[PDB]
Parts: structure tokens; C-alpha cells; sequence
């Protein structure tokens, strides 16, 4: 199974006073190791899993220094942006951007990204080849040619192919018995009349993890969506995720109602029946 | 572990 | 461009009056980031409620988790107040057990 490490800026400007809040969270897959935030007082990295602290204070000096960097990177951006833009001072802009790696199954590295956001929209990101830039319009046109012309993404693609991948193996490694842990869906059944001739089927799947997961529901084994309901995956607090998804039915007919999940943890997919 | 090399838009 | 943020209020474990829990309010989908979330019992707001780290996903919509500690009662009511720039008013959803 592949496995990711990303990164993810964001950087908010702030035109009555003073610098742009700026916030930093690194994960590995769906789980939080580190992040930086600039209204804490530490203006450190910080530590948010466990087999990170592993890292001695030099790991923790040279991450706060990057990230900061980071900052005035970003804080430089946006007023560059404005720019482009043709913006006034007044108004409270966004930048947001997203770069890591991923290896698969062989552990070796699979694929890199490195994405760019102004005001929540599309503004530079790095092709799937790491050689060229997607550019969405023609402020970003420029960024791409003073890109290209400082050779960023051969920078780039050495930190996605070397560093990046080589750090995911190191957390895989050290946080392998959670990292490297499925958490197989906890799933069961509710039921209950919305009349006398109706009832409600809900397939809950809980503390399950990584939140990749697909619940379906089949009538007579054939799949059904009318008359179903559903929530968008959820992080149930504790690292875990949870879901569920709903049938109407008319009542004493739920034997051919099934609900089908799908997770990584599942050796083969499960289905469940009221009874 | 972040990166490394800062580039401005 | 501004996108309103979804909300979803639900218990960390299956609710059981007298056993202690969680209380969550999900936040997702929103742009910009600036968003103001309560948690309430009875209408009225939990005190130290905590948060995530501020993420967002691919289509760079913004997501937090609110949540703080709660002991389900049968009587009690739990909800979650969300106030976004996108809301002409301060969202209020609140808390049922089955979600």
C-alpha cells in the first residue's frame, strides 16, 4: 500500500496591523505529526504524534527554521499577488500551499506534488513529471517563467525524490505501529419505524482508519441509492474516522436491504443485514 | 521533514 | 471566491447517558479560513472547547474539528454554533444522538 507525506500552508493577511496569521500542519497519510502556528507563543514546530518526539532538538531547530522561512516566503507572496491582482490594501487575501510525496509497496518513491492557491483558487502547481508547471491564468504565467528560469523544479523534485521520501520511510518506520496499522471499520446496524409501514436502516461504520472507505446499499442485490441518506466521512477524535449511510424501507422488507463496506482493512469487503 | 529551497511568486 | 462551510455535530462513541464522551462539531468545506464555532449545552456555550490544526483539502476548502468533554444526559441538549462571512446569520445544528 502507497503512503503519503503532506504539507499543507496556509497564510491569511491581516491589513489593519501586522504580519499574515500563518499556519503549518504536516500529516502522514490521514494522521497530524507536526504543525506551526503563528499566534502561539513557541513560534516552534510542534510535535502532534507520538513517534515524532522521537526527533532530538536539532530535528525541531532546523524544522522551525524552515517553516518560518516558510512565512516570509508567503507573507512576501502576498503582497506580490496583491500586485499581480490589482488589489488594494484593504481586503484580507489567502495563500495556501500544498507539497509532499508519496512511495508505494516497493517503498520507493511513486509520485510528488507541490500546489499553489490564492484566495482559494487555482494558481501554480507542479506537473505530475516534476519538470513543468500548470500556470491558471496569466498573473501565474509570470510566476511560471521566473520559475523556469530559476530552475525551481529541478530543486523541487530533488527534495520530492530524495528528502521527502527518504523522511516518509524514516516516520513509517518509527510510527509503524500506528502509521502502519489498519484500523478495520467497527460496523453495525439501527433500525427503527418512521411510521407503521416504514423504517429506517442505518449501516454505521466507526473508528476506522485511514478514512478511505465506501458504504453502499443493495436491495435484492442490486444497488441502491433512491430513498438512502448519508454523512461525509468524519474524524471521530482520536485519530479514528467514522461514517454511516441510510435506507427507507417499507417495513418487514428489510431482509433484502444490504449494506456493503468497503475499507483497507478488510481483507474482503463486509456485508451487513438487519439480523 | 520540510524543504529546503524558498522561491518566491 | 467564498464557500459556506458544512456542519456536523456527533459524539466521539456511541451516546450513553452517564458515561462520559465527547461532543464534536465537524467544519468543512469553507473559504476563507476565518470561522467562528461553539459548542453549546443548553443553549449555552461550553467554555474551553478545542480545535484542530487548520487544514484543507484538494479543493482547498478549509476543514476544523471543535470538540470538548461531555457527559450525555437524557434531558441535556447539545448543539454547535457556526458563524462563517458566507452566513447571513450564525448557523445553530443541533445534537441527535443517531446523527
Amino acid at each position: 500500500g502507497s503512503h503519503s507525506m503532506r504539507y499543507f500552508f496556509t497564510s491569511v493577511s491581516r491589513p489593519g496591523r501586522g504580519e499574515p496569521r500563518f499556519i503549518a500542519v504536516g500529516y502522514v497519510d490521514d494522521t497530524q505529526f507536526v504543525r506551526f502556528d503563528s499566534d502561539a507563543a513557541s513560534q516552534r514546530m510542534e510535535p502532534r504524534a507520538p513517534w515524532i518526539e522521537q526527533e532530538g532538538p536539532e530535528y525541531w531547530d532546523g524544522e522551525t527554521r524552515k517553516v518560518k522561512a516558510h512565512s516570509q516566503t508567503h507573507r512576501v507572496d502576498l503582497g506580490t499577488l496583491r500586485g499581480y491582482y490589482n488589489q488594494s490594501e484593504a481586503g484580507s487575501h489567502t495563500v495556501q500551499r500544498m507539497y509532499g510525496c508519496d512511495v508505494g509497496s516497493d517503498w520507493r518513491f511513486l509520485r510528488g506534488y507541490h500546489q499553489y492557491a490564492y484566495d482559494g483558487k487555482d494558481y501554480i502547481a507542479l506537473k505530475e513529471d516534476l519538470r513543468s508547471w500548470t500556470a491558471a491564468d496569466m498573473a501565474a504565467q509570470t510566476t511560471k517563467h521566473k520559475w523556469e528560469a530559476a530552475h525551481v523544479a529541478e530543486q523541487l523534485r530533488a527534495y520530492l525524490e530524495g528528502t521527502c521520501v527518504e523522511w516518509l520511510r524514516r516516520y513509517l518506520e518509527n510510527g509503524k505501529e500506528t502509521l502502519q496499522r489498519t484500523d478495520a471499520p467497527k460496523t453495525h446496524m439501527t433500525h427503527h419505524a418512521v411510521s407503521d409501514h416504514e423504517a429506517t436502516l442505518r449501516c454505521w461504520a466507526l473508528s476506522f482508519y485511514p478514512a478511505e472507505i465506501t458504504l453502499t446499499w443493495q436491495r435484492d442485490g442490486e444497488d441502491q441509492t433512491q430513498d438512502t441518506e448519508l454523512v461525509e466521512t468524519r474524524p471521530a477524535g482520536d485519530g479514528t474516522f467514522q461514517k454511516w449511510v441510510a435506507v427507507v424501507v417499507p417495513s418487514g422488507q428489510e431482509q433484502r436491504y444490504t449494506c456493503h463496506v468497503q475499507h483497507e482493512g478488510l481483507p474482503k469487503p463486509l456485508t451487513l443485514r438487519w439480523e | 521533514c520540510v524543504n529546503g529551497s524558498c522561491f518566491t511568486v | 471566491i467564498q464557500r459556506t462551510p458544512k456542519i456536523q455535530v456527533y459524539s466521539r462513541h456511541p451516546a450513553e447517558n452517564g458515561k462520559s464522551n465527547f461532543l464534536n462539531c465537524y467544519v468543512s468545506g469553507f473559504h476563507p479560513s476565518d470561522i467562528e464555532v461553539d459548542l453549546l449545552k443548553n443553549g449555552e456555550r461550553i467554555e474551553k472547547v478545542e480545535h484542530s490544526d487548520l487544514s484543507f483539502s484538494k479543493d482547498w476548502s478549509f476543514y476544523l474539528l471543535y470538540y470538548t468533554e461531555f457527559t450525555p444526559t437524557e434531558k441535556d441538549e447539545y448543539a454547535c454554533r457556526v458563524n462563517h462571512v458566507t452566513l447571513s446569520q450564525p448557523k445553530i445544528v443541533k445534537w441527535d444522538r443517531d446523527m
